[PDB]
RNA sequence: ACUGAACUCCUCACACCCAAUUGGACCAAUCUAUCACCCUAUAGAAGAACUAAUGUUAGUAUAAGUAACAUGAAAACAUUCU
């Protein structure tokens, strides 16, 4: 198995000097052997990414998927140890920089079929893995617009070369 | 000129803040307990003369930083962006208070302040414009009004549709921008200072400094344009969403000079109108 | 530097959780000046651990980081007079004299603010339970 | 009928990755103005209505006591009494629940 | 193809579907405040109403008492119905009972339903409230109905 | 192939043949063991060819280290920062001395697909077509078809 | 487990090469590598450049003021090249606009000027310090060496060849490694200018000649949103400068530059430099 | 007329385009001798090389989050009702 989402909390990075932007804090939390498919948390998980910490405890309230619950229990326990740990002056300045889902250690069971014949069952469990960055959720990117996108054809029509000659 | 105007008078501005900075050093824990219905007895240490109203929001959570507009610290109106000075007890207030009338009151005045910016920054540069005053209306008044002495060369025209439209672009276009409202303490001397130009601004102050205890006055800038306000304003210029200039009435006693009366009538985000009150609002918004 | 392996041996067992526990995953840019006046002994006291208490009044800058590299306690440059009454313990064969417990006095001034803002919950209400 | 070909990785992204697949965004949650909980607009507050679930299980619980019996319905109205309150006008002729707690702020 | 079809096929079928609903009203007559499935409560609140209507029809009418003894399971409630209800509503010409959505059961996800009878001993539900008149944009309406008042 | 490997166009280092010619190739350090039939090619180089070779090419630092690390190495270092890197393993005396005049001979442009077998900055003398070379004009420049 | 060795050593070597491909070493200037000798390699550079410097000189040129600060700082717990380096930029300024003064006689002097100060600016004269290798022989107190101090150190080193070889060697070695620098080059991407149509009708004043006519040569596309427009520009009725462009206005401000380009001399197809 | 091949010419280089089969030059890794003692060399050996046997074992995919499966109702969780 593989334990580095753990290890990414104790790196400590060099004092920054005072003419030098704050580095914004970053926690990483996760629970392991979930009881749920990898399949179906990721779709929670893409819910709130790139959400604030705020946002996206108040949609996994309100949603009918067993998922929803872990994922809350998972992003109270990375605030608090954000607070705590990570030195966050507020609780909802975070947002969902990071949140996957991952595969777990799976068991085998046999599903007995219709005429002596059967399956392998996969009790299926999930990782599920947040990281948050403190400060705003970036804004979401701007459709680009029709000015923008021609000047990337007319930016096309100008790198042409004339090709195989001098 | 004009534009050395905002930069000199932007200049003091930064002057006064940087001096009132330093004259508080440190930091001095200051506890501020949320006297709030909601998560009551919560405190919060703060930093003295740093922190804010808002910055107890941010610690509270975000529904409370976008929710807040005012807050009643020690049961008085002060403006989510005004440096904390003591320990005391604080409460938000939103739009959807059961009496959100002091709220109403802040949104009244900095959507004023938002026409204010507006019309400066609107007519051609050959003629002057003079801000005398943004009258305190009662938000049954239908529209908030803000009184402006526009140039002898201009006192013969009025606004047509188009212009009225060009101005509530500028105030959309602000809203956009979404500036910050802050906010100053200064004395008379230092606000006389900086509005030695405007004689109407200068009397103003000398008002506000006679009905005040001391001689402080509230200065407020949203972006290059400082005005004096008649209380506490919005956080930020993005809580207006509906805004519309409706009309321009030229007060009937003017002897000395002609006082244009520049009404218009705006909601924020948390109470939007749907489109056919808007229109009827918009009616009303012009008398 | 975070030398535990040295700490081990320059402070006894029940200090070292004290003197490391806190600190992990955080830089700390502890330096001392010259004291301010000499250190002298104070009270000695006793299978038999020594027991010896001495008053120091010297002068020391603290700069504790983040995980982050981001100051958030004490200015480097300036710094501080320290009034510490240190409390060394002795085994009784090849133990040495390993810092204690540092006793700090109820008259002792508050020390220096942290630089962010913080909030205390008030009571958590239950359902049944109103406000009071 | 069978598979004719494993269906690729690239192809099952494009399928279920698909916007009719992903969980959409609520936008009718907000804040229960009264107590600060989250709440959907047409739905009742989860907190408020635990509070009132827990105070109709106690009440009921005393009106068994009183009843003592299936099929002992009252003919009469009911009204629940709190610690120092007394029957008013109104409330003669009708079966007392009394509840050892005090008046809650949201029952009147 | 459903065009017009008002009742829901819950159950086992339509027996089953009478005996449900039969079963949450008996509920609903004796609690006066009632936990179901959303759907189910739906279709039960007519038949609320509608046993409300019958005990107002009075105690000794026969086709209300036979009504009344088909729908309460419990016969103790008969009397609560013609004696305590219906006198409770006499002077109200419906809308006897209060539905309202309730977070979804967190056993199935369902969607869930309080419905009581108006009126009850009961701690009062979460009701909706609208805003308050004082909002900035009440107070402009009442500016419009003052106006409007005052010109015309 | 071509589409699974980079590609640059015909260049040299510092316009190497304008005004002078410089030899790129600046440094050659050859590792090589004092044991060991992998390097005794490299020690017959070092023993009878190295010294004929550093005085052939004066511009050209020759170490020897004598001191290897994992093989036998030669290391060219070139002006323009490429390091080229070749293992002169089990190679004979006359294999090394090619190799290592083919790295004397050769830049620090990285051997990979050169698009064109030439390189002008100035490609046109008479200047480069465009679609109205070869066009006559019309008399007050009237397109076809336009009235006046 | 397989029994075996060199497999595994295999793995290893690429699993390094990976590791610093990933995670490059902070860059460490070529003298702190093994294989170094300062005298090899500073002999080597002159041979290199075929040039007899005196090894002293170069020694010199290539030592830094801020290194001997260093130096000293560092033996608390030499000449630098600052004469050297002025006596190069002085001569390599001179004679570069003796080069270019020959070349292109119309250019005016604030041409030759800008020429000049691009030839030896801090981005041309790094670049080739870079791949001559003075780099590597630089003595400089931090790495990579700062682009102003390369440049100080190439001309001191040109200043070195000066006082070792003569002037006319050194002007050999500026025209075979400076005036190469501008091969390919176009004259306004060297010497940046504002207003080519102003610039182009002063420069007529100062010939006696009216004011040019901007006249719509050929056209295409005129209503489409990629058109093409040829404006010439006509003295007396003559073409003296056409060019291309997308809106009239920058075809006739490309226009100025070509007419700019014709009468300085300095056109795409003049006459190339003589090596 | 031009176009038109791996034909032919041209610059350079050449052992470097058949099945079964056959001849030959090399050679990965492993072990042994002796070296090297760094990751190799000369030899002697051999369970000495896998894009293919509905190959064996193990892992994980696809089909697919699909087919399928399950808890009568309310409630004071005492109880009552269908
Ligand atoms: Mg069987
Ligand atoms: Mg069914
Ligand atoms: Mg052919
Ligand atoms: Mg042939
Ligand atoms: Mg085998
Ligand atoms: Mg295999
Ligand atoms: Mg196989
Ligand atoms: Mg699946
Ligand atoms: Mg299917
Ligand atoms: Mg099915
Ligand atoms: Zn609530």
């Amino acid at each position: 198995i593989s334990r580095k989402w753990e290890k990414k909390n104790k790196i400590v990075y060099p004092p920054q000097l005072p003419g030098e932007p704050r580095r914004p804090a970053e926690i990483y939390h996760c629970r392991r052997q979930i009881k749920y498919s990898k399949d179906k948390m990721w779709y929670l998980a893409k819910l709130i990414r790139g959400m604030s910490i705020d946002q996206a405890l108040a949609q996994l309230e309100f949603n009918d998927k067993k998922g929803a619950k872990i994922i809350k229990e998972v992003l109270l326990e990375a605030q608090d140890m954000a607070v705590r740990d990570h030195n966050v002056e507020f609780r909802s300045n975070l947002y969902i920089a990071e949140s996957t889902s991952g595969r777990g250690q799976c068991l085998k069971r046999i599903r007995y079929h219709g005429r002596g014949r059967f399956g392998i069952m996969e009790k299926v469990y999930c990782h599920y893995f947040v990281k948050l960055v403190e400060g705003p959720p970036p804004p979401p990117e701007p459709p680009k617009t029709a000015v923008a996108h021609a000047k990337e054809y007319i930016q096309q029509l100008r790198s042409r070369t004339i090709v195989h000659t001098l | 000129s004009p534009t050395e105007l905002t930069e000199m008078r932007n200049d003091l501005f930064n002057k006064e803040k940087a001096r009132q900075l330093s004259l508080t050093p440190r930091t001095e824990k200051i506890e501020v307990k949320h006297v709030g219905k909601t998560d009551p007895g919560t405190v919060f240490v703060m930093n003295k003369n740093i922190s804010t109203p808002y910055s107890c929001a941010m610690h509270l959570s975000e529904w409370y930083c976008r929710k807040s507009i005012l807050a009643l610290v020690d049961g008085q109106p002060w403006d989510m962006y005004k440096p904390l000075t003591k320990s005391c007890e604080i409460k938000f207030l939103t739009f959807k208070d059961c009496d959100p009338g002091e709220v109403n009151k802040a949104y009244w005045r900095s959507c004023a302040m938002m026409m204010g910016c507006v019309i400066e920054r609107a007519f051609k540069d050959e003629y002057m414009v003079n801000l005398v005053r943004a009258p305190e209306v009662p938000v049954i008044s239908g529209a908030f009004c803000y009184d402006v002495v526009l140039d002898s060369k201009l006192d013969e025209w009025m606004p047509t549709k188009e212009n009225l439209r060009s101005f509530t672009k500028d105030a959309h276009a602000l809203i956009y921008k979404d500036l910050p409202f802050e906010t100053l303490e200064v004395e008379a001397k230092v606000a006389l200072e900086i509005f030695q130009h405007s004689k109407y601004k200068v009397d103003f102050i000398e008002e506000k400094a006679s009905q005040n205890p001391e001689r402080i006055v509230k200065l407020h800038r949203i972006g290059d344009f400082i005005d004096v306000s008649e209380g506490p304003l919005i956080p930020r210029t993005s809580i207006c969403f509906q805004y519309e200039v409706s009309a321009v009435h030229n007060l009937q006693p003017t002897q000395p000079s002609l006082i244009r009366r520049f009404q218009g009538v705006s909601l924020p985000v948390h109470l939007r109108a749907h489109f056919t009150i808007w229109d009827k609002l918009l009616e009303r918004s012009r008398k | 530097n975070s030398d535990h392996d040295r700490l081990h041996t320059l402070v006894t067992e029940h200090c070292f959780p004290d003197m490391t526990w806190d600190i992990k995953y955080k830089t700390v840019r502890w330096s001392f000046v010259e004291s301010l006046e000499p250190s002298h002994v104070v009270q000695v006291r006793c299978n038999v651990y020594g027991q010896i208490t001495v008053r120091m009044h010297t002068r020391q800058t603290l700069a504790i980081y983040d995980r982050f590299g981001r100051l958030m306690y004490g200015q480097e440059d300036v710094p501080k007079d320290v009034l510490e009454y240190v409390v060394f313990e002795k085994q009784l064969p090849y133990g040495s004299w390993r810092m204690h417990t540092k006793i700090v006095p109820p008259w002792a001034p508050p020390k220096q603010p942290i630089l962010k803002t913080v909030m205390i919950p008030g009571p958590q209400l239950k359902p049944e339970e109103e406000y009071e | 009928a069978a598979p004719k070909n494993r269906r690729t990785i690239e192809v099952n992204r494009c399928r279920r990755r698909n916007p009719q697949k992903l969980i959409k965004v609520k936008n009718n949650i907000d804040v229960c103005p009264e107590c600060g909980h989250l709440k959907q607009k047409h739905v009742l507050c989860a907190y408020c209505y635990e509070k009132v679930c827990k105070e109709t299980a106690e009440i009921r619980r005393q009106i068994g006591k009183q009843e003592g019996g299936p099929f002992k319905a009252p003919t009469i109205e009911t009204v629940v009494l709190y610690t120092g309150e007394t029957p008013s006008e109104q409330d003669q002729g009708k079966r007392i629940i009394e509840r050892d707690r005090k008046r809650p702020s949201w029952f009147t | 193809i459903s065009h017009g079809r008002v009742f829901r096929r819950m159950g086992l079928g339509p027996e089953s579907r009478i005996h449900l609903l039969r079963n949450l009203l008996t509920g609903l007559v004796r609690h006066e405040r009632i936990e179901a499935p959303w759907a189910r409560v739906d279709e039960m609140r007519g038949y609320a109403e509608k046993l409300i209507d019958y005990g107002k029809l009075g105690d000794t009418n026969e086709r209300a008492m036979r009504m009344a003894d088909f729908w309460l399971t419990e016969k103790d409630l008969i009397p609560k119905l013609f004696q305590v209800l219906a006198p409770r509503y006499k002077d109200q010409t419906g809308g006897y009972t209060r539905m309202l959505q309730i977070p979804n059961r967190s056993l199935d996800r369902a969607k869930m339903a309080v419905i009581e009878y108006k009126g009850n001993c009961l701690p009062p539900l979460p009701l909706p409230r609208r805003d308050s008149h004082l909002t900035l944009l009440n107070q402009l309406l009442q500016g419009l109905r003052q106006d409007l008042r005052q010109s015309q | 192939t071509a589409r699974g490997t980079p590609s640059r166009f015909l260049a040299s280092v510092l316009h190497n043949g304008l005004g002078r010619y410089v030899q790129q190739l600046q440094r050659l350090s050859f590792s090589v063991s004092r044991d060991g039939a992998s390097s005794r090619g490299a020690r017959e180089f070092v023993e009878r060819e190295v010294i004929d070779f550093a005085r052939r090419n004066p511009g050209v630092v020759i170490y020897v280290n004598s001191r290897p690390c994992c093989v036998p190495r030669v290391v060219a270092e070139y002006l323009n920062g490429a390091v080229r890197e070749e293992s002169i393993h089990c190679k004979s005396v006359e294999e090394i001395s090619t190799l290592v005049q083919k790295l004397a001979d050769q830049s620090g442009l990285d051997v990979i697909r050169i698009r064109k077998p030439f390189h002008t900055d100035n490609p046109s003398i008479q200047g480069q077509w465009h679609p109205f070379t070869n066009k006559p004009t019309t008399f007050r420049g009237l397109r076809p078809r336009e009235v006046q | 487990v397989k029994k075996g060795f060199r497999a595994a050593f295999r793995f290893q070597k690429e699993l390094e090469r990976q590791r610093l491909l990933r995670c490059p070493p902070p860059p460490v200037r070529r003298s702190e590598k093994p294989n170094w000798d300062y005298h090899a390699e500073i002999q080597a550079f002159g041979h290199r450049l075929q040039e007899n410097f005196s090894l002293d000189l170069l020694k010199t040129a290539f030592v830094n003021s801020c290194y001997i600060k260093s130096e000293e700082a560092k033996r608390q717990q030499l000449k630098s090249n600052q004469e050297l380096s002025e006596q190069g930029t002085s001569f390599s300024q001179t004679c570069l606009t003796q080069f270019l003064e020959d070349e292109y006689p119309d250019m005016p002097t604030e041409g030759i000027k800008n020429l000049v100060d691009f030839l030896t600016g801090e981005e041309v004269v790094c670049h080739v310090a870079r791949n001559l290798a003075v780099e590597q022989l630089t003595l400089s107190e931090e790495f990579p060496v700062p682009p102003a101090v390369l440049q100080q150190t190439f001309f001191a080193v040109i200043g070195a060849l000066l006082q070792s070889s003569g002037p006319e060697r050194t002007a050999l070695f500026i025209r075979d490694f400076l005036i190469t620098q501008m091969t390919g080059k176009e004259l306004f991407e060297m010497w940046k200018i504002i207003n080519p149509m102003g610039l182009l009708v002063e420069e007529l004043k100062k010939r006696n000649v009216s004011a040019p006519e901007s006249r719509l040569t050929r056209q295409s596309g005129g209503t489409t949103a990629l058109p093409l427009y040829f404006v010439g520009l006509y003295c007396d009725k003559k073409l003296i400068a056409e060019g291309p462009g997308e809106t009239v206005l920058v075809a006739e401000e490309e226009a100025a530059r070509v007419a700019l380009r014709k009468l300085y001399g300095f056109t795409e197809n003049r006459r190339p430099w003589n090596y």
